[PDB]
Formats: C-alpha cells, structure tokens, sequence
RNA sequence: GGGGAUAAGCUCCGUGCGUCGAGAGGGAAACAGCCCAGAUCGCCGGCUAAGGCCCCUAAGCGUGUGCUAAGUGGAAAAGGAUGUGCAGUCGCGAAGACAACACUGGUCAAGUGA
RNA sequence: AUGGUUUGGCACCUCGAUGUCGGCUCGUCGCAUCCUGGGGCUGGAGCAGGUCCCAAGGGUUGGGCUGUUCGCCCAUUAAAGCGGCACGCGAGCUGGGUUUAGAACGUCGUGAGACAGUUCGGUCUCUAUCCGCCGCGCGCGUCAGAAGCUUGAGGAAACCUGUC
RNA sequence: ACAGGAUAACCGCUGAAAGCAUCUAAGCGGGAAACCUCUUCCAAGACCAGGCUUCUCACCCUCUAGGAGGGAUAAGGCCCCC
C-alpha cells in the first residue's frame, strides 16, 4: 500500500536529467529505518506501523523508553514515529524488527513529505497573512503597517472568532504534496526529491507514498 | 380497491411461499421477493390463489391494496415467464451488438460507449438496428431500458435515435 | 419542620429501560423523571437522589411523522458561518445514542444540578449493556389511570 | 403526589379522595406521613379510594 | 370622531371608561398602561380568580365522540388548487350505469358525473 | 402582497458631544446569480443565443475625467453581480468635499450683513480597565508518580479558470 | 484533485386510489463547482477529561491509632551552566 520511511534533510543541490534541463532537488538521508511496534485494530482499535530512525548512545535513553526498546527487541533510536495504514492486510507484511531502507522508492515515484516549518516568531499580519499596508506617504500617520479595520460599526459588536491577525509563526508540521523522486542513491540511502521539503538541514521529515498521484 | 379485490391466479407448477408480510415466489425462471404493505394482509387462497384482503377502507388502505394486487399479478407473471423488452434504431452510422455479457454501443460518439448488465437481465441483439433485453423483473427490465434509450437526447427534427416499438 | 435528607440517606438505584419501538419524548420523559428522583417520596430539589438509568437499542427509537428527515439538529462553532444541521435521520444512522442524549437531557434542568444529574444517565446503541454488575432493574413505562 | 404514585394513584384524585372521606389532615402532615410513616400513608391512600365515586367522570 | 394617504409606537377632541402615573402580588417566556387582584404584621394551615396540569415547572403521557397529515397547531392578502369529514341537490343508469375495450351499435360489469 | 436598499412622515433616543461624504486597510452575511456547474422549451437545423428553473464552492481587472457616490470613456476578461451590517469599518488612516474665524466675484439689503451661488487658504487629542479577537505561559484537574506512541468526538483551511 | 453516499431543478421504471392513464400517494433508480465523506491542519480542560505499552513499584517520624501531618526517597522533571 502505501510506503513510507524516517529522514533526514540534509540540504539542496541542482542536477541536469537526460534531456539538459536543471532539475533542484532537496537530498533526504532516507536511512535505516527499524520496525519497533504494530498497531492492529484488535488491540489498538486502528492499524498502523511504528518506525524507529536515528541513533543515540544508549545511556542517553530514559528507563521507560528504554524497557519499550527492550521489549520490541531492538537497540533504542532517537526518532519514533507511527505510519498510519488502512487495514490488516497492509501491514501483515511488517512485523518487529524488521529494517526499512531507501530502496523502498524507485525512480519517478511520486511522494509526501511532512516536516515542521521553519520558525518565524512573532510576526505581523503583513508578513503572517499577507495583508496590504497602508500608504507610505501622502499624510498617512503611522499606519505603514497595522491592519487597519477590525470589525465594523456594533452590531455583532465583536471580532468574530478565526479573525487574522498577528502571532507567531512558522514551527507548524506541514505535507508538500506530489513530489517526484529523481534519483534513489541506494548505496548512500539518499533519495534525490526534485522541489522543497519544509524544515531545517538537518531535521526530521517523513516520507510517504504520495495519496493523489499514487 | 376495484383490482385488489379480485385474488391472482397462482399456477400450480409454482410455489408460492408466505411468512407474514414477506413473500417468496420460486418459479420456473427464477425467485422473487416481494413484501407487503402493513395495513393489508395476504394469504395464499386454497383454490390455487392469494388473498387480497383490506381490513380498512380509510385512503391509505385503499390506495395501497390495489397496488398491492397488481404488484403480486406482476410478480407471478415475472417468476411463471419473465419478461422482454424490444428496442430498435432510427438513422444511420448507429451500431449496437453484444460483447459477452456486456453491451456495446458505437453511436457515434468519438469514445467507445460500454452498457453494463446487472444481475438478472441479458441482451438479445439479432440485428444492429434492432435489439432486445429480457429479465424476469418488470421493474428492473423497465429500468435498464429507459437506461439504454437514454444514449442520445431526443431528436424533435430528424427523429435519430432509439425509440420503442 | 419538614424532612431534609442527611449524608448518608440517599440511596440508588439502577433501572434499564428497552427503548425498541418507544416514542422518543415517552422515554426521554420518563427518563428525565427518573434521573431528577421525581419518583421518590424523599424528593427534594436541592439534592440529587435521582437513579442510574441505562438505555439500551438507542438506534431502535421511533420518531412518528416526518420528523426522521425534517428535524434538524442544529450546532454553532462560533466561527462565521459556522452552523451545522443534521437531520434525525443520519444522527441516528451515525450517532445513535446522541439523539437519546440530547433528548433527555434537553428535559432536565440547566442548572449546575443537572450537568451533576446527566453524570447518571448511560445509553447505548446496541441491546446489551457492560452494567450487568450493577445488576439493574427492568423498568416499564406505565401510566397511572385516574 | 410522589407517594401516591408509589402507590397507583394520581395527587388530584387523592385529594378528592381525601375530602369525600373528611379526613382533615393538610398537606405538610401528609408529606410527614408519606416520608416517615409509609404504611399510615398506604392507609390513607386505601380510605381515599373507598371515598372516591365509582365513576370519577360521570356528570355528578 | 376630525386632520394626514381613515399609514404610522402620528396628531387633535369626547367617555360616572379602565390602568399606569401614585400600585406591590399571580398570568401573558422577558415585558409602566393587557388579564386576575388593591399589600396593617406573623404562620413550615385551607379554598380559589386570571392562567394551567408529558419533562424543564406545582397540578391530568384525564374520560367520551369526531376532525387534522399540514409540525397545521407554532404569522399574512388578492388569487389558485381531483385533500378530506358532514350535509343538501340534480344528471344518467340493471330496458346493463361510467371507464375501458360530440353522437351511435356489441363485451364487460355499480354506481357514475356537475 | 414582501422589504425597510431611495426620497418621505412622526419625533421615542441622545444638545453636562452618537464624526458628517467619498477613498485606503480589513471583513462577514443574503440570493433577487455576472462567470464557472446541472437542466427545460425553443418563434433551437449546428454555431450562438432568447427565456425560464436548481445552484452561494470560488472568482468577479488596470486606468483617463470629477472630492466625489453616480456616471461617461480607454484596454482587456470566464465574468468585470445586486444588496444588508450607524447608507460596516477616523480610541484604524486620509481631510479632497461639506461645516467657524481671512479674502474676492455675481445677486439681495440704504447699512451692519446674507445666499441647501462660485473661488484660494484653513490644528483630526488619548500610556487599553472590562468584554471581544490573535498568540504564549503559570496552577490545578483527569483516584499512585512518570515516560514514549497515538485514536479521534469536534473544529478550521482549501474549493477559480483560460487557450491550444 | 480522483473516488464514493445522499440530493436540488430535471430525466425515469414499476402502478393504485380513479377497471385506462398518471416519474407517486407504496416503492426502486439516475441527477450539480452546493451537502456528508475524500485532501491538509488543530484537537481528550472531549469533566464520558480516552487508548496501546514501558519504568519506580518503597522507608521513616509525629498526634493518636480514625484519619491527618511532616520528613526522606525511586522512575522522572526543573533550576544553575554551554
């Protein structure tokens, strides 16, 4: 059904395909991934898998998350993350402790990549929601930048909750859909992902099997 | 009201089968199952028949017991020899021909157009012009015919298409 | 003066109410008396000395009329253009036991009393209930002729 | 009218019960009984239905 | 009753007419002017008025005979409409009625029309 | 017959203060639908329309003249919708118009002066207490104290269209 | 976006009341950028405060032994630091 690995983003580079043309893609260190707990609807109530990625030094790990290591039968990992599948046939082919690399992708597959943006902090509506300022001239007194009106004249006499305004911004999990794969590096475990995938170098995205074009 | 009061003929050679309001009807060309409306009880006559009995004469009851009747008539003359509906073409460059089980039409359109049989039904085609559909359920046959007449708008000037008989 | 019920005076009970083909306002009235503690001789307002009430064939309720698929259920998020409506048809095909809920509890007071009072009140869809424990007592709804 | 109920009778016919039969007793001293004192109520109950006509909705 | 467009929650007059003003209590969800009723103080007594008795909410998922399918009840007009109950007429009709197969003939089989 | 979107009428509302038109910024709602979507009849041959039903998810341009709303015009576009919310929005902005004090023209008055006649110029104050809204924490609760991964009742966002 | 469900105008099949007829009062179907799912996100303070697991899974003193209070701890968290 549909596939999906634990990665990393490691950076952006530019290629050239077959017919010249420059293609920038994002490198994603699709590593090793091991299987660490199924879920099943007759236990869990829903089906899913649960993957581990990373590696950090084994006095580092909490006893509890630690005995649930142990318990799976696998050495701990930094990253644990569950993949939601749709039913028990889907994942009878996924039992613990079974290792998941990046050859699960071929070249031209379609996939989603969700990641958490990068932060912004406190931003104002110009920049958060795209507002037009105000005039920079022509008399207008220190209203560069506010929003200007918020509600009207009484009536409703409020502000009609979900009205955009300024907050902080950014640091939200966000899917980019319909990516194509140019190039799956099996020996580096590195998948060649032609756009932009949210987040940091060096922070952690997960890969899916794309849900429209797949 | 006038029609229900008169009991369907029931062949022998057919068993008819009553559990309360829900009737089974095991005939030479197949089953059916029909229920009954609430306010009206049936029962199969002994002469070789059912009953048609409305207990109320209030509008719904009256209403419904005909219609009852003649759905019981239709449902034994569907299980004793079914029924078959006859279709043809007016114009020209329109083909129709049977692929397997399932119904083909070139009506000119750019695509290839596909009909798909439901359970129950098959497709007589002697002729390109000239087809026919026969099942055992009036209801389903009349469906699946307006469905097939429904392959082109109608044509008030040259009269092309599909018409009945 | 007259009598007011101490700490350890009030006393429940657990009744189990079939509601497979029951006017819904029926059991839902009956129900609400049943939870406010109406029944008893020891009633008073201020107290909560009502009974667990458990309902169970919640989906097999029966609604006369029209009132399946013209009978909105309606609910506002506060956002604009934030109304919902569903009829009864398809809360019932969906959340079975919601319709009981909401009809019961929109016949027992507002109050904080009240909120206390639906701590008592269990429905469920299906015809058997995880209660048995308790072991509860079947409830018929009767009328007393004057 | 609770205590009534408890014992398959309407408030209203009690009370008309009650009158016909001349018992006096009001309502605070009949809630008394009804909480404390079951069976006097029980006794009054059975006195009021023997008070009460045969037909409560004949025109008499 | 006048003025205004007999429109105004408009204005001006008449009334051994009322209420509020200067008036509490109950009802009309809230609600000076509508309905019941004029508070000397206390009571953990009773009977009632207007209004009500499925739950919120005190007291009737009251009894008997019918109507309503529209949630009418729980907003409104000209006008339109094979909804239905009751009653009253008339047309035609067992010499076979209507339908079905303008007016006429045969099968059929009680009601059929305004 | 609806509506209070137009001018009206009354004056119940505030003269121990309720900003008066347009524009900008930001909205939300109705459908009596401008395009896209689904149909009917065509006095519809096809194209394209005419007209009438269902349909409010999205979209509905940039300029010239005028303070303008309105309006006319220039290019386009699938289309350049109609209205409600103090004819939304000045403790958000502007002061171009109107609506003080200066001055002039025409007209009226003997005169001081005046003109829902015209023209030039002419201070737009405030450190957010409460509700409201956008974000972020502290405390407690969820019947021992914790830690990983989550189900989701419920809610929000998005929904356009062209040519070949 | 694709796809599915129920639908509006509408197109229908099967037929009564009303011996015929009638998309209709019983029924069964098709039918739209609207509606419910479907895509993305928030979400158990969802007081019905959820679920699957894993970890610690114990040591005193006091008033009076009914409960309470105090102390020291385990898993773990926070503060100080980079």
């Amino acid at each position: 059904a549909r596939k999906g690995i634990l990665g990393t983003k490691l950076g952006m580079t530019q290629v050239f395909d077959e017919n010249n043309k420059v293609v920038p893609v994002t490198v994603v260190k699709a590593g090793p991934n091991v299987v660490t707990r199924i879920r099943t609807t007759e236990r869990d109530g829903y089906s899913a898998v649960q993957l581990a990625y990373g590696e950090i030094s084994p006095r580092k790990v909490i006893k509890p998350v630690a005995g649930q290591f142990a318990a799976a039968g696998v050495n701990p990992r930094r990253h644990v993350a569950e993949l939601r599948l749709d039913d028990e046939a889907a994942v009878a082919e996924y039992e613990v402790g079974q290792e998941l690399t990046a050859e699960i992708f071929s070249d031209g597959a379609y996939v989603d990549v969700t990641g958490t943006s990068k932060g912004k902090g406190f931003a104002g509506t110009m920049k958060r929601h795209g507002f037009r300022g105000q005039g920079a001239a022509h008399g207008a007194q220190a209203v560069h930048r506010r929003p200007g009106s918020i509600g009207g004249c009484a009536t409703p006499g409020r502000v009609f909750k979900g009205t955009r305004m300024s907050g902080r911004m950014g640091n939200d999990r966000v899917t980019t859909q319909n990516l194509k794969v140019h190039k799956v590096d099996a020996e580096n475990g590195v998948l060649l992902i032609k756009g932009a995938i949210p987040g940091r170098n060096g922070g952690l995205v997960v890969v899916r099997s794309a849900i429209k074009r797949g | 009201s006038r029609i229900g009061k008169q009991p369907v003929p029931v062949p022998s050679g057919v068993d008819v089968t009553i559990n309360g309001q829900n009737l089974s009807v095991k005939g030479p060309k197949g089953t059916l199952t029909l229920d009954v409306a609430e306010p009206i009880s049936v029962s199969r006559a002994e002469d070789g028949a059912i009953v048609v009995t409305r207990p109320d004469d209030e509008r719904r009851s009256r209403s419904l017991h005909g219609l009852s009747r003649t759905l019981i008539a239709n449902l034994v003359t569907g299980v004793t020899e079914g029924y078959t509906q006859k279709m043809e073409i007016f114009g020209v460059g329109y083909r129709v021909q049977l692929k397997g089980q399932n119904l083909e039409f070139a009506l000119g359109y750019s695509h290839p157009v596909l009909i798909e049989a439901p359970e129950g039904i098959t497709f007589a085609v002697e002729s390109p012009t000239k087809f026919s559909v026969s099942g055992i359920d009036k209801q389903k046959v009349g469906q699946i015919s307006a469905v097939i007449r429904r392959l082109r708008r109608p044509d008030p000037y040259k009269g092309k298409g599909v018409r009945y008989e | 003066p007259t009598y007011t019920p101490k700490a350890g005076d009030t006393t429940r009970s657990w009744y189990v109410i079939d509601a497979s083909d029951v006017v819904l306002g029926r059991l839902a009235s009956a129900a609400a008396t049943l939870l406010r503690g109406k029944h008893k001789p020891t009633f008073t307002p201020n107290v909560d000395g009502g009974d667990f009430v458990i309902v169970i064939n919640a989906d097999k309720i029966a609604v006369s009329g029209d009132k399946l698929t013209k009978k909105f259920a309606y609910r506002h998020s506060g956002y604009p253009g934030g109304l919902r409506k569903r009829t009864i048809g398809e809360l019932l095909e969906k959340h079975p036991t919601r319709v009981v809920e909401n009809a019961i509890i929109g016949m027992l007071p507002h109050n904080k009393l009240g909120r206390q009072i639906q701590k008592k009140l269990k429905v469920y869809a299906g015809p058997d209930h995880p209660h048995a424990a308790q072991q509860p007592i079947p409830f018929e709804i009767k009328q007393v002729a004057q | 009218n609770a205590a009534a109920r408890a014992n398959d009778i309407t408030y209203n016919r009690l009370i008309q019960g009650l009158k016909a039969a001349g018992v006096e007793v009001d309502r605070k001293n009949l809630a008394e009984l009804a909480v404390s004192d079951p069976a006097a109520f029980t006794a009054l109950v059975d006195v009021a239905r023997a008070a009460l006509p045969e037909d409560v909705n004949a025109p008499s």
